């Protein structure tokens, strides 16, 4: 018969970082293997369409990386703007909204995210090139801004159709009902909730600024692609059994009959190196696609709505989320309700009154040791147990652990305060 | 034709010197040479008007065949229509 | 072959912690501090969760507990008697052994 | 082959973690996600490699 | 105008089995290919960082 | 959109008209007090 019930709560903001896209690469197969030598190219042609397959695999990856970015961020039909006066019930969103005074129009947090993770690169430009993303960082920031303006000014109505304006505190009240907490909890504590929100956001900015590993997932994606290209370029210096690693020296020193043998040795090694690179890129592309699909799912279910999936949108009961852009990925700030300061009360499954068993309609019966009250489960708020708060089913016998307490009926009490004496 | 990873000056100089490996030449007359981050785009007229993306070029630039007779044009893609929500207390 | 970082005993400890949390505090465990609740009331909440009123559980509490216990016994017998019940894990082991 | 199998196992592990969070640490309303029928609750058990 | 409504219910327990991890392997590339031969190792070095 | 009369059956009561920011003054109708009037207010 013991139940613990929260008497206070904490608004918590957590950060989830997901990769969305890879650096898009392109390889000129013939130059990589043969480097402008005609004799090598003529020998390379005897291996069939391997360069063609390698080109399609890398093209497919590049296309998928752009598809991944569009699937994660381009989920909004229109670009929404915030009102000129950024007053939302006392909730301060300046840390996640575009800062008009800085170029690129990114929020303070996005600018931090862009500064922590690190168009012609002379290094590795031996036939291996990098294609720019289809959407620029400014365009991604614009999609994020539109998503934030939609969520802040129209709540959950934005994702399902036209954006319907709602006062922010009422959006939060709805979300509170969504997590099983009544609207009056928000309205009585609106200032406390706004202050806790603002504190949590400031903590996010400080946490990201001060923690070198906060964005490790994105730095790891960058490092793996850079390492893959350094390895692919490094393989050009290998001989693979040839007299020399430099193709021009082989042609300069030997007659065609011997050069063909030494060249075939270099072609085999360099072609094998390209197939290894492409296979690894295809595997990484599959892993990134899976991540991008998760990020898009989270964008739809956490940002464009309220999720009831446990730990899907952070720890605690989900209230709302805000996207932020990051290099090659997305960072979600998940705002949750965390129960706090619980107290242990005596409970019972039902109250027995006139021989009937009374069950809570929406809540749990609790006792402080002298009186029985009905409270909501996620926030202590004692109410008088009445015929309006409970429902009746059966006799005071079948239910195990039923306790005796008065259940008040307003109408029978009212009938007394109107004409009991008649005159 | 998009020449990837090159400056338009380098391409125009290579054209005048007959140094490019492909031997075909795009007319490359005035207003048809546009510098993008992706590379030098020759044969499309850049316009200020934004449109939905059709054929991607890169770095925010898309191209399409449009009546303005018809020609290939390049533009910065539109992300969507603007909607200012009437937020109020 | 490298050993796992977590031993079988440590995994069993995590499973035990998850079971103790679920059994003694229900759904409040995953979202924050664990709040004790009598088990039949946890089930009553869950019944409301599936669109069935609380009194259905409380009137039939003995029947529900007996059906639960029977179903668990059936799980133990099903796993004991079916050679293929865990095929997915044996397949993972077999594929890595075959690869080596 | 090990990289491909590792990707398949990672996907399985991600599903298992999702199920752990949504079936064990909560009550799911996703049909057939936590077994057949209306979901009430779940209990994890350890197994070799899974 | 016909609706069917349950009058009783069954509590059912089902089992879902998911892989989480693989056997973790490690390969000494040089011994596998060359097995302690110096001449092989010196030839193996010409294939680069495979 | 489906406007209903605001009554004691459609709403719940918690606290005083002070803490809530933006509360407005309007009548909330109670059917039972209205009913008590249409039954025996005058007694005879
Ligand atoms: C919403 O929050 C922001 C901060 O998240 C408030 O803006 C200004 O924020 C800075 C801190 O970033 C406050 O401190 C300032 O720090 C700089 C550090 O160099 C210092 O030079 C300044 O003298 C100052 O101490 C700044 O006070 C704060 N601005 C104001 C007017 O208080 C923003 O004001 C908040 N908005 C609302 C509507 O409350
Ligand atoms: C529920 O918890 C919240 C905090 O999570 C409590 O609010 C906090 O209450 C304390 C007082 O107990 C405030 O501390 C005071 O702040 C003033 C600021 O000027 C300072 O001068 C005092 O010396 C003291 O430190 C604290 O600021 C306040 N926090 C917030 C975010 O508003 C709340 O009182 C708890 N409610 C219940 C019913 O227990
Ligand atoms: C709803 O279904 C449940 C079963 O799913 C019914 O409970 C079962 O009721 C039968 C009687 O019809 C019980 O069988 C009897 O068991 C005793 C045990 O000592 C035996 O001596 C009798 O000969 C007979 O076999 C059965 O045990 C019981 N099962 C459980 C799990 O309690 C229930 O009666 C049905 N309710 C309705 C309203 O139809
Ligand atoms: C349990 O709660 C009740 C209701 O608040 C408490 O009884 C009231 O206590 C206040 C003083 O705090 C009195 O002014 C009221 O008149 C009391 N009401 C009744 C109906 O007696 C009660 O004291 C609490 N008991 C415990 C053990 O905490
Ligand atoms: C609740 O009150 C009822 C009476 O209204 C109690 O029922 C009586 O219990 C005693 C034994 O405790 C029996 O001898 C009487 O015959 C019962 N009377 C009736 C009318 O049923 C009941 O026990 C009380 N329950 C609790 C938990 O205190
Ligand atoms: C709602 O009505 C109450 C009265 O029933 C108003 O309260 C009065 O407000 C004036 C100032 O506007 C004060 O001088 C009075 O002392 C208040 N009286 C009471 C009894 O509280 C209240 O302001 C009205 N609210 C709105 C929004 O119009
Ligand atoms: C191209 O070259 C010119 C030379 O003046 C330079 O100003 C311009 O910035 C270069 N553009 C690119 C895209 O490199």
């Amino acid at each position: 018969n013991s139940i613990a019930i929260p008497t206070n709560f904490t608004i918590s903001v957590t950060t989830e970082i997901l990769p969305v896209s890879m650096t898009k690469t392109s390889v000129d197969c013939t130059m990589y293997i043969c480097g402008d030598s005609t004799e090598c190219s003529n020998l390379l042609l005897q291996y069939g369409s391997f360069c063609t397959q390698l080109k399609r695999a890398l093209t497919g990856i590049a296309v998928e990386q752009d598809k991944n970015t569009q699937e994660v961020f381009a989920q909004v039909k229109q670009i929404y703007k915030t009102p000129p006066i950024k007053y939302f019930g006392g909730f301060n969103f300046s840390q996640i909204l575009p800062d008009p005074s800085k170029p690129s129009k990114r929020s303070p947090i996005e600018d931090l995210l862009f500064n922590k993770v690190t168009l012609i690169c002379a290094q590795k430009f031996n036939g291996l090139t990098v294609l720019p993303p289809l959407l620029t960082d400014e365009m991604i920031a614009q999609y994020t801004s539109a998503l934030l303006a939609g969520t802040i000014t129209s709540g959950w109505t934005f994702g399902a159709g036209p954006a319907l304006q709602i006062p922010f505190p009422m959006q939060m009240a709805y979300r509170f009902n969504g997590i099983g907490v009544t609207q009056n909890v928000l309205y009585e504590n609106q200032k406390l909730i706004a202050n806790q929100f603002n504190s949590a956001i400031g903590k996010i900015q400080d946490s990201l600024f001060s923690t070198p590993s906060a964005l490790g997932k994105l730095q790891d994606v960058v490092n793996h692609n850079a390492q893959a290209l350094n390895t692919l370029v490094k393989q050009l210096s290998s001989k693979f059994g040839a007299i020399s690693s430099v193709l021009n020296d082989i042609l300069s020193r030997l007659d065609p009959p011997e050069a063909e043998v030494q060249i075939d040795r270099l072609i085999t090694g360099r072609l094998q190196s390209l197939q290894t690179y492409v296979t690894q890129q295809l595997i990484r592309a599959a892993e990134i696609r899976a991540s991008a699909n998760l990020a898009a799912t989270k964008m739809s279910e956490c940002v464009l709505g309220q999720s009831k999936r446990v730990d899907f949108c952070g720890k605690g009961y989900h209230l709302m989320s805000f996207p932020q852009s990051a290099p090659h990925g997305v960072v979600f700030l998940h705002v949750t309700y965390v129960p706090a300061q619980e107290k242990n009360f005596t409970t019972a499954p039902a109250i027995c009154h006139d021989g009937k068993a009374h069950f809570p309609r929406e809540g749990v019966f609790v006792s402080n040791g002298t009186h029985w009250f009905l409270t909501q489960r996620n926030f202590y708020e004692p109410q008088i147990i009445t015929t309006d708060n409970t429902f009746v089913s059966g006799n005071c016998d079948v239910v195990i652990g039923i306790v005796n307490n008065t259940v008040y009926d307003p109408l029978q009490l009212e009938l007394d305060s109107f004409k009991e004496e008649l005159d | 034709v998009l020449y990837q990873g090159v400056n338009c000056t380098e391409v125009s100089v290579a054209i005048h010197a007959d140094q490019l490996t492909p031997t075909w030449r795009v007319y490359s007359t005035g207003s048809n040479v546009f510098q993008t981050r992706a590379g030098c785009l020759i044969g499309a007229e850049y316009v200020n008007n934004s449109y939905e993306c059709d054929i991607p070029i890169g770095a925010g630039i898309c191209a399409s065949y449009q009546t303005q007779s018809q020609s290939i044009i390049a533009y910065t893609m539109s992300l969507g229509a603007e909607n200012s929500v009437a937020y109020s207390n």
